[PDB]
């Protein structure tokens, strides 16, 4: 699995 | 349009990201990139790692310039740290131009790179709102627009192979095609429906009906893109806020509730598999997205089969079997539109219209049966309302 970015972190 | 050099110039898996070749420094590095609609940061591996069989090496670099920042961007699984510079980009199956660009070399990674998924670095091909450290930070994508004649627009074709992939194999098959300032006719059929881009940060959509089997999923449709809705090709699955999740996967277990499931497959833990040949497509429904279109009141539908939304997978015991992972998860942070979905269409990301197109992909994944399709238009009402706003 890919899961590319956050908001915030 | 036609830009022959660009067809065939990626490789992947939905599985492990898309990637393309690009080159870096002078003189020039090779590296894979992966190509990441998600996110807005040109980033490459500048020091060893375990699945890295290479990196870049700024001490070889007689153009690389430090830019003396550090750099931390943290993605959905995966986040990364490094140091910021610039050097002289170029991508070989790509227009023959170099650019001055923004890279950070990643120094510090954790659940990023993937064992042997052959990439090496990411191409954040969003918008600078999203940049870190901030959006002063001008994306790979801009400044390629900026010092070239390019034009402000690119198209993603990602191909599906309908089967497991080795690493051989991923090396060897052709993963798709990215064009570059273009369209090229031959990668779609059919024609291209566009929908607008609510805001340049994330390619944000709305969408604004959902069905399964052509049966209404009747959801305040704000449901559906709480709190955004994008299209992402650094994401594998199809991903979907809670509530309706769990609405999709009812609909779904009652229209091929000719077979109860383990409860771990929908949650993706486990697999399924059929013996070869013998998948039971047919029983397995069609899920359509209606997007807002370009006119008021005016939207369009795009339609994926169950070849799109399970995903092929290897299974190590008995091998000369079809086995599948389920490719559709819960969020909660909005719909992500991942590869799955896109593995169905040529996706063009017109950023100078503020617009993204769909067309049926010429390289997509069907039975004798049904195919996947882009329809219009539709008239459906009052659409600004199912944008949702903080
Ligand atoms: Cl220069």
């Amino acid at each position: 699995e890919v899961n590319x970015v956050a908001e915030x972190k | 349009g036609s830009f022959v050099e660009m067809v065939d110039n990626l490789r992947g898996k939905s599985g492990q990201g898309y990637y393309v070749e690009m080159t870096v420094g002078s003189p020039p590095q090779t590296l894979n990139i992966l190509v990441d609609t998600g996110s807005s940061n040109f980033a490459v591996g500048a020091a060893p790692h375990p699945f890295l069989h290479r990196y870049y090496q700024r001490q070889l670099s007689s153009t690389y310039r430090d830019l003396r920042k550090g750099v931390y961007v943290p993605y959905t699984q995966g986040k990364w740290e490094g140091e910021l510079g610039t050097d002289l980009v170029s991508i070989p199956h790509g227009p023959n131009v170099t650019v001055r660009a923004n890279i950070a070399a990643i120094t510090e990674s954790d659940k990023f790179f993937i064992n042997g998924s052959n990439w090496e670095g990411i191409l954040g091909l969003a918008y600078a709102e999203i940049a870190r450290p901030d959006d002063s930070l001008e994306p790979f994508f801009d400044s390629l627009v900026k010092q070239t004649h390019v034009p402000n627009l690119f198209s993603l074709q990602l191909c599906g192979a309908g089967f497991p992939l080795n690493q051989s194999e991923v090396l060897a098959s052709v993963g798709g095609s990215m064009i570059i300032g273009g369209i090229d006719h031959s990668l779609y059929t059919g024609s291209l429906w566009y929908t607008p881009i609510r805001r340049e940060w994330y390619y944000e959509v709305i969408i604004v009906r959902v069905e399964i089997n052509g049966q209404d999923l009747k959801m305040d449709c704000k449901e559906y893109n709480y709190d955004k809705s994008i299209v992402d090709s650094g994401t594998t699955n199809l991903r979907l806020p809670k509530k309706v999740f769990e609405a999709a996967v009812k609909s779904i277990k009652a229209a091929s509730s000719t077979e109860k499931f383990p409860d771990g497959f929908w949650l993706g833990e486990q697999l399924v598999c059929w013996q070869a040949g013998t998948t039971p497509w047919n029983i397995f429904p069609v899920i359509s997205l209606y997007l807002m279109g370009e006119v008021t009141n005016q939207s369009f539908r795009i339609t994926i089969l169950p070849q799109q939304y399970l995903r092929p997978v290897e299974d190590v015991a008995t091998s000369q079997d079809d086995c599948y992972k389920f490719a559709i998860s819960q969020s909660s942070t909005g719909t992500v539109m991942g590869a799955v979905i896109m593995e169905g269409f040529y996706v063009v990301f017109d950023r100078a219209r503020k617009r993204i197109g769909f067309a049926v992909s010429a390289c997509h994944v069907h039975d004798e049966f049904r195919t996947a399709a882009v329809e219009g238009p539709f008239v459906t009402l009052d659409m600004e309302d199912c944008g949702y706003n903080i």
